[PDB]
RNA sequence: CUCCGCAUAAGCCUGCGUCAGAUUAAAAUGAACUGACAAUUAACAGCCCAAUAUCUACAAUCAACCAACAAGUCAUUAUUACCCUCACUGUCAACCCAACACAGGCAUGCUCAUAAGGAAAGGUUAAAAAAAGUAAAAGGAACUCGGCAAAUCUUACCCCG
RNA sequence: GCUACCUAAGAACAGCUAAAAGAGCACACCCGUCUAUGUAGCAAAAUAGUGGGAAGAUUUAUAGGUAGAGGCGACAAACCUA
RNA sequence: GCUAAACCUAGCCCCAAACCCACUCCACCUUACUACCAGACAACCUUAGCCAAACCAUUUACCCAAAUAAAGUAUAGGCGAUA
């Protein structure tokens, strides 16, 4: 059919060789003794010339098939940077869990009295909110790769100020420049995650369960969507040069072994470059599945099957004006097939702190219509969000 | 330290400063190439002191007390120089068999005319290099022309030249007669 | 309108347009320099 | 050391080393004020801020905290009778500041 | 035109520059204790500091390989924003102010002012009276702003027995250049913030101002001064900012002190600061009666930790962690 | 209106023209990314000045010396003075043979030296 | 001239590439056509003409699902971006296309014809007599390099011992193997040819420049011509 | 008075800094001319990057509602290789292109009326003609090819496009 | 390096009205309608005033491309170093 | 009486003879006079016209390997100019 690539864009055929080469049994007499070019000589052959020596700045990687871990069965690795096509219905499929809109009424219960609330909530928060948008640079209008960090750091270290009221909260931190591995098989692929970026809640009490034995024993009537024609695995990166390995981030001793929550953001100013509202969720899944994997091979070996503990991770995805919460519980280690004990996950989609945040008054006709703040500010998105803290502490 | 920078401190403001001869290229082939490796650095000393003196004369100025001295200096630093390469120049000659140290080879450069080409020190061969092979030393047939009226620009000069000094031998009779012999 | 300012200097555009890198380039800008060596001048290109 | 040619150097290759250098340095007065510390050298075009310490501190045994260098241009304006520009030369400054508090 | 003031520089002796440039007087130790009328459990504090440092180093895993001039950048640049992250969650039942506190992370501070004059020496300009105009552009790793203003460490009257240096050159020897540019005035954030007040600031000194490059260049010496140089730049810039959010200036000098604490570390030495802004009037129009000085107190640079071996820090000081605790305690005065 | 017969120098043409060209100083190292330039503290020129303590030579020498002639030094010269000997007591003690030459001082080879005499790879 | 294409990317992606324009101006650096300059910058969307391109691992008919139907700025037709199984390509869509059909691409040729939907991809020889088509090609496997402006539409007229009757939308008949791949129905924006463009500067904004001001003669070339519908044109070797 | 001014880029290349002067400006203090001496110091800026394969549908506009076409300037991963580090260059001025110490030409940022930068008068007299302005009795286009110019702030129509 | 057209990647456009604009008023900026002056001048095409346009087919810096039997041209036989 | 006036060398021209033809180190085809990195671009091809023919259109001498002579002869040529 079409090729792309027109020949005129080509490396140019090397010059026809010299027909004293074709004679047998005759020397060719070219320039080689004299060290330069010359039109009225024929143009010799040198042999492949090597360095001999290393040289970092000069190397030549060898070919992919003799590098060492090279292997035929190739397996699709999710990182930060995959943007899936079919969304959450894709994740369900990989991860091999059954969604459930609103998160768990004990975690809502957390927040449902007026006891746990912070003084000046709603003022608080909203400071918060103009700090990150307004002040926190001398430029007028600070870009979104530098707010959306900020107004996330700022919303903990507001619920981290509750230490006097729960003393429990001494007992975690916030991990930065992080990474975790994961790989297991769904119906013959070999899949993996590659968790990076964002901030790691650590603890070192792990989180309790949320469903109960009969509510993890009655997702075995659940049936996994599909998606024809489109595959499970698209949009990964599918590597033949790989590792099947297991990490948690952190070598055996760390204090802060259990994750609690993960954070991650859609910190890039143009709207092509960040996930779509699908797209991000669909990674906090895959995340909080690929840390609450990490652990459960590390505590109940490499085997699979049905866990006796099922493990628990929050995930917290925001784009600095919309954030998404999800609660994933990892009920077994027998993905290969679709049947059986399925995995849980309570996801929250767009909940707007605030719809939008004028950092200049609109002046219209003399009349300021609207004055600098946030607009349409909403308090129980922060709730939702002091609940996923609070949770396993209080 | 910075003291040797300067003469001895009785000797400022003094006009002349007594000196002696300058080291001579065949007293320093006596002399061990250690002795006069260390000898090198004593002479330098004594260079930076006079082309100390020598700058601040001028910012002051007044004239420099005994300007004999920075040449003296000068010219043993040279016959210095000359004695071993001398020596090393000799030591080649029997190991190698070499007249120069640095490689090099005649070409014709893009111009048509003779050069003495001086090697670089690469770390690829010469069929690899962009640059070098971006180098022509060849010319071509339209170069011919220019090289004949160069050389007739050569011998019209030599021959103003030659012709000029008959003249002057030829009007230099005139004058003395007696040179006839 | 006025005239006589058409030289907008430009080191760039000066070695790229007389330069000696582009006199070379062609077989009539070897001839250029050939014939300011034969004539002697003291600057060749830019 | 100048108008000379340099061996080229390889990962794992020797220790470059001159023997005997025949960089010249006049050691001068400052035009405008400078602090106690600093001292003021006229030094080669082909000289580095490395160099000149290293030179200071194995020839004349003087310790230095801080090099710096700059070009000074001279001026070509200077015409002779003949109407054609003289030039003079152009040279480096270095100013050096010493160490343990001299 | 304007100098521009770099706190962490490499110029020599650059503290009793910056000590002109300010009007600042520099003295050992820590400022007087105020002899004025919970449970702190160190046992914890030193376990924070040890996780959070063994994290950094050994029990966190690198992708990639770490390189020596990556290593400010990757491994003491996390710690210590680690380190006041968690001891200012552990110290707000012993100080509520930290509850209700702004901590910031890598966020500019500017400060403009003129002190001196001189004469334009070439030029069309030449012969006429110009101002000596300054810039510090300073970005700490960390600082810790709150509503309430602290309390002085001595009386804005007080004075000290000891003269300011004073240069015999001109400043462009220190070296020091000039740039014209946007003059900023900035605290951490805008005027509208009522966080306007600074508690403590933290800074990490870089790769190429690190001890073990300047023993190689005879700057042993110099260890010192680099480390109350950028005390006294950063924390006049950021005192200084913070009277102007007030309304004040040169004209307007200060009529309370503005006080603030630094603590600057290059990852494992640490060196503890406190520096008082008494005047704000350095113009000779308006310095030329000014009687007061502004003042800083600094200790010597002293480890945190001998050496860390695997999963085990030997040698831990925690006279180094109990003065940076002292610094976090401190709240404004309350009143009756 | 451009000086074509002035010195072309790295203070003359636009940003980029101003940082490429330099005066004549040897490299020390190479650029790396993020323009972070690595020193190489082989390529630094090492400065080998020796003990002047008790050194009787000084910069000028006594006019009460001999005008001694000047005699050049010759490879012929050289080859008298210190191979010769060596081989003429070889030659009377009976044991002399080409293959011996390395023994005497000869040099088949110029690799595996650190100074090379031809191409030469030390400076003077 | 150092005139160096554009068209050097060798891989197909979905990514918008970036291109540069020409002026009308060949690699020498002359005109060689009038009327082009300037215009909106634009950045090219690989756009795969070869419906029937099974994947590496997989043959025979597959099934694509569409995803976006966009407008692109370098034809005069819409595009619609189709995934099936792992990968991602760009297509010319159909007047009738939304996002969440399922289109058909095969090549069998049954003993019957088949029911044809519009956007499904079929051979000439498994398609009823008077079918709509587009993207026609001339030989198996040549691509698609007619019928793909917008609106536009071919008609299968017969089949004839393994040959197809194309007629173009020049109302030229066409004769090509029964074996080529086309696609079922029109091309979208059937609308494009009733556009105003309103103001000059609006075909400035497409890259179009004004004619010469110099005035020419009419010759013979000038006035109606009523000639015959040229002979069928037939790409087929007996 | 303020037509600006300060800075950057570009260009220019020591071209009003000190000492001296028989040189010089209308000017025998000044000096851009001559001779000598001195001077611009990196953090700003310039000078960058190991290989192979692979990834990159969803503008910008306070980007949130909303509405568009002319359809847009910013992103990776996998494996391999890789422990020495702050060199080199630009940094002056009253400045460039116009034969001139030319009423011309000259991109960007800030200042938007200045905190910066400047002087229309060599002295006198107060003729014509000429130039640039201000005021004007009564009348108000009678001027003139034409309401040109000035003043003032106005109606309607035609030809061509 | 002027100019004509083009390529690559950049920059600028207050305020008012309408908020739709190859829209209007009107700075910067671009152009050069009429008048006077100037005519070896400040100037080998300028000065003052008055004027046209000023979010677009706009203006503009940088580098590059098309060369004389030619190029370029919204044809004025324009422009391609007075 | 000023301004000026006056000079004899510098060297140059035409022949003859003889063939002619570099250098301290360092730098120089990239923006020449720039110490140091993966290249493969390569040279050849009738001169035309002014002019003369009183226009112009075929045509119109141009060292080509020994001075002289044969000889401006044979011969060519809008059988013209001229060669
Ligand atoms: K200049
Ligand atoms: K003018
Ligand atoms: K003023
Ligand atoms: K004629
Ligand atoms: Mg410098
Ligand atoms: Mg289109
Ligand atoms: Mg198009
Ligand atoms: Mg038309
Ligand atoms: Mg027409
Ligand atoms: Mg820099
Ligand atoms: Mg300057
Ligand atoms: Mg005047
Ligand atoms: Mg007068
Ligand atoms: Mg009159
Ligand atoms: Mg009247
Ligand atoms: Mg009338
Ligand atoms: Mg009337
Ligand atoms: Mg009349
Ligand atoms: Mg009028
Ligand atoms: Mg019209
Ligand atoms: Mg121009
Ligand atoms: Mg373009
Ligand atoms: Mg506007
Ligand atoms: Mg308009
Ligand atoms: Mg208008
Ligand atoms: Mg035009
Ligand atoms: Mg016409
Ligand atoms: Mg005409
Ligand atoms: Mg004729």
């Amino acid at each position: 059919a079409y090729e792309w690539g027109v020949r005129s864009t080509r490396k140019s055929e090397p010059p026809p060789l010299d027909r004293v080469y074709e004679i047998p049994g005759l020397e060719p007499i070219t320039f080689a003794g004299k060290m330069h070019f010359v039109p009225w000589l024929a143009r010799p052959i040198f042999p492949p010339w090597d360095r001999g020596y290393k040289d970092p700045r000069f190397y030549r990687s060898p070919p992919l098939h003799e590098h060492p871990l090279y292997k035929d069965q190739a397996c699709y690795i999710f990182h930060h940077r995959c943007r899936l096509l079919e969304g959450v219905k894709q994740a369900l499929w990989l991860t091999k869990t059954k969604l459930i809109e609103g998160l768990p009424e004990k975690v809502l219960s957390l927040v449902d009295d007026p006891r746990n609330h912070i003084e000046n909530q709603d003022e608080c928060v909203l400071n918060v909110i103009s700090h990150a948008r307004l002040w926190q640079t001398t430029e007028e209008i600070p870009k979104r790769e530098t707010y959306c960090p900020v107004i996330v750091d700022n919303l903990i270290q507001l619920c981290k100020s509750q230490i006097l009221k729960h003393p429990s909260l001494a007992r975690r931190i916030c991990v930065q420049n992080s990474t975790f591995s994961a790989t297991w098989n769904r119906e013959s692929l070999l899949l993996q995650v590659r968790g990076s970026g964002g901030a790691r809640l650590s603890t070192k009490d792990p989180l309790p369960t949320i469903a109960s034995r009969e509510e993890i024993e009655a997702t075995k009537n659940h049936v996994l969507e599909t998606f024809y024609p489109i595959s499970p695995i698209i949009d990964l990166h599918e590597c033949n040069i790989y590792d099947v390995k297991n990490d948690t981030g952190f070598q055996e001793g760390y204090p802060y072994p259990y994750p609690h929550t993960l954070y991650l953001l859609d910190k890039a100013n143009l709207r092509p470059h960040r996930l779509q509202p699908d797209q991000l969720r669909a990674k906090m899944i895959l995340f909080a599945f690929g840390s609450a994997l990490a652990q459960a091979r590390l505590l109940y070996g490499n085997d699979a099957k049905v866990l006796e503990q099922p493990v628990v991770v929050q995930s917290v995805g925001t784009d600095g004006r919309v954030f998404h919460f999800l609660v994933f519980q990892l009920n077994t280690t027998d993905l290969d097939c679709n049947e059986g004990v399925k995995n849980l996950a309570w996801v929250d989609s767009d909940q707007l702190l605030y719809q939008h945040f004028w950092c200049l008054p609109v002046i219209k006709k003399r009349v300021v219509v609207e004055p600098v703040g946030p607009v349409g500010f909403k308090p129980e998105t922060f709730r939702k969000f002091l609940a996923l803290y609070l949770h396993g502490a209080a | 330290g910075l003291e040797e920078f300067f003469d001895d401190p009785k000797n400022w403001g003094q006009e002349k400063v007594k000196s002696g001869a300058a080291w001579t290229c065949q007293q320093l082939r006596n002399k061990s190439n250690e002795d006069l490796h260390k000898l090198w650095y004593v002479l330098l000393k004594e260079r930076n002191m006079l082309l100390t003196l020598e700058q601040e004369a001028k910012r002051q100025r007044l004239p420099m007390p005994s300007p004999e001295r920075l040449d003296k200096v000068v010219d043993s630093m040279d016959a210095l120089d000359k004695v071993v390469q001398e020596r090393e120049d000799a030591l080649r000659l029997l190991q190698t068999g070499q007249e120069r140290a640095r490689p090099g080879a005649w070409r014709r450069d893009i111009f048509g005319r003779i050069i003495w080409h001086k090697f670089k020190q690469w770390v690829i061969p010469w069929h690899l290099n962009k640059r070098y092979n971006r180098k022509r030393f060849f010319a071509l047939p339209y170069v011919d022309h220019f090289l004949r009226l160069e050389r007739e620009k050569r011998a019209r000069i030599k021959a103003r030249k030659e012709n000029l000094e008959r003249k002057k031998a030829k009007i230099l009779l005139k004058k003395f007669p007696h040179l006839a012999e | 309108k006025a005239r006589g300012n058409e030289y907008q200097p430009s080191n760039i555009k000066r070695k790229n347009k007389h330069g000696w890198v582009r006199r070379l380039s062609t077989p009539a800008g070897v001839q250029v320099i050939l014939r300011r060596m034969l004539k002697g001048r003291k600057s060749l290109s830019h | 050391a100048r108008n000379v040619v340099y061996p080229l150097y390889r990962l794992g290759g020797p220790q470059l080393r001159v023997f005997r250098t025949n960089f010249f340095i006049q050691l001068v007065r400052p035009g405008v004020a400078q602090p106690e510390d600093t001292v003021q050298f006229r030094i080669p075009m082909e000289m580095t801020r490395v160099d000149l310490r290293n030179y200071l501190e194995g020839i004349y045994n003087v310790p230095v905290a801080a090099v710096r260098t700059r070009v000074q241009h001279g001026s070509n304006k200077r015409r002779d009778h003949r109407n054609v520009r003289i030039k003079k030369p152009d040279y480096k400054v270095a100013y050096v500041q010493l160490a343990h508090g001299q | 035109m304007k100098y521009m003031v770099y706190p962490q520089t490499f110029a020599l002796n650059a503290d009793r520059w910056y000590q002109y440039f300010t009007k600042t007087v520099f003295l050992s130790g820590l400022p007087p204790p105020p002899a004025e009328p919970p449970a702190l459990d160190l046992a914890a504090l030193r376990a924070v500091a040890c996780d959070c440092l063994l994290q950094e180093h050994f029990y966190l895993r690198r992708r990639r390989r770490v390189h020596r001039y990556e290593e400010s950048e990757v491994i003491s640049l996390p710690f210590l924003d680690q380190l006041v992250s968690t001891l200012v969650g552990l110290l707000s039942p012993h100080n509520p102010a930290l509850a209700a506190a702004a901590l910031d992370y890598r966020c500019p501070v500017h400060f403009y002012w003129v002190r001196g004059e001189e004469i334009i020496p070439r030029g069309h300009r030449r012969g006429r009276i110009d101002d000596l105009r300054y810039q510090i552009d300073d970005k700490p790793n960390n600082q810790i702003r709150i509503s309430k203003q602290l309390a002085e460490f001595v009386p804005l009257d007080y004075s000290v027995p000891i003269e300011i240096p004073t240069i015999k050159c001109k400043p462009d020897k220190l070296p020091l250049f000039k740039r014209q540019y946007e003059n900023h005035i900035f605290v951490g954030s805008k005027t509208a913030d009522p966080c306007c007040y600074g508690h403590t600031q933290f800074h990490l000194l870089p790769d190429k101002l690190r001890r073990e490059r300047l023993l190689r260049q005879n700057c042993a010496d110099q260890i010192e001064v680099v480390f109350r140089a950028n005390a006294i730049a950063s924390l006049f810039a950021w005192t200084g900012a913070q009277a102007m959010y007030q309304g004040f200036w040169s004209e307007a000098d200060v009529t309370r002190p503005f006080v603030s604490q630094a603590v600057i570390t290059d990852g494992k030495y640490f060196s503890f600061f406190c520096y008082q802004l008494n005047t704000l009037a350095l113009t000779t129009q308006a310095d030329q009666n000014n009687p007061r000085k502004n003042i800083c107190w600094g200790t010597q640079s002293k480890p945190l930790y001998e050496t860390i071996e695997d999963n085990d820090v030997k040698g831990f000081n925690d006279d180094v962690l109990l003065q940076i605790v002292h610094f976090l305690l401190n709240r404004p005065k309350e009143e009756k | 209106g451009a000086d074509r017969m002035s010195k072309w120098t790295s203070k003359r043409g636009p940003r980029s023209f101003r940082g490429r060209k330099g005066r004549g100083a040897k490299g020390i190292g190479f650029l790396t990314s993020g323009w972070r330039f690595v020193q190489i503290k082989e390529m630094v020129p090492e400065f080998v000045v020796p003990d002047l303590t008790g050194f009787k030579l000084k910069p000028y020498v006594s006019y009460l010396a001999p005008e001694s002639e000047e005699t050049p030094l010759t490879a012929a010269q050289l080859f008298s003075e210190a191979v010769a000997p060596a081989i003429e007591k070889d030659f009377k003690d009976g044991t002399f043979d080409p293959d011996n030459l390395e023994k005497y001082g000869f040099e088949p080879t110029q690799e595996g030296k650190l100074f090379q005499l031809y191409p030469r790879n030390f400076l003077r | 001239a150092n005139f160096v294409s554009w068209k050097s990317r060798t891989k197909y992606t979905i990514t918008p590439v970036k291109m540069r324009k020409s002026g009308g101006r060949d690699h020498t650096g002359r005109i060689r056509v009038h009327g082009i300059g300037g215009g909106h910058k634009q950045r090219y969307r690989m756009i795969d003409f070869l419906r029937f391109r099974p994947e590496e691992t997989k043959s025979g008919p597959f099934e694509e699902k569409v995803i976006q139907v966009r407008y692109d700025p370098c034809r005069s037709a819409d595009i619609a971006l189709v995934a099936g199984g792992s990968r991602k390509r760009w297509i010319i869509a159909t007047e009738n296309m939304q996002a969440g059909d399922t289109i058909l691409n095969s090549n069998h040729i049954g003993r019957m014809a088949v029911a044809a939907r519009e956007g499904d991809a079929h051979p000439l020889g498994a398609l009823p007599v008077g079918t709509l088509i587009n993207n026609v090609e001339s030989e198996p496997g040549r691509g698609a390099q007619y019928i793909r402006a917008a609106g536009t539409c071919g008609v299968l007229l017969r089949k004839v011992n393994g040959t197809a009757i194309i007629q173009l939308p020049s109302k030229r008949q066409m004769q090509v193997l029964e074996t080529c791949v086309a696609t079922v129905g029109r091309v979208s924006n059937v609308d494009h040819n009733k556009r105003v463009i309103g103001k000059a500067g609006r075909n400035r904004w497409l890259g179009k420049r004004p004619n010469s001001g110099r005035w020419h003669r009419k010759g013979g070339w000038a006035g109606r011509k009523i000639r015959p519908l040229p002979p069928m044109k037939s790409y087929v070797k007996l």
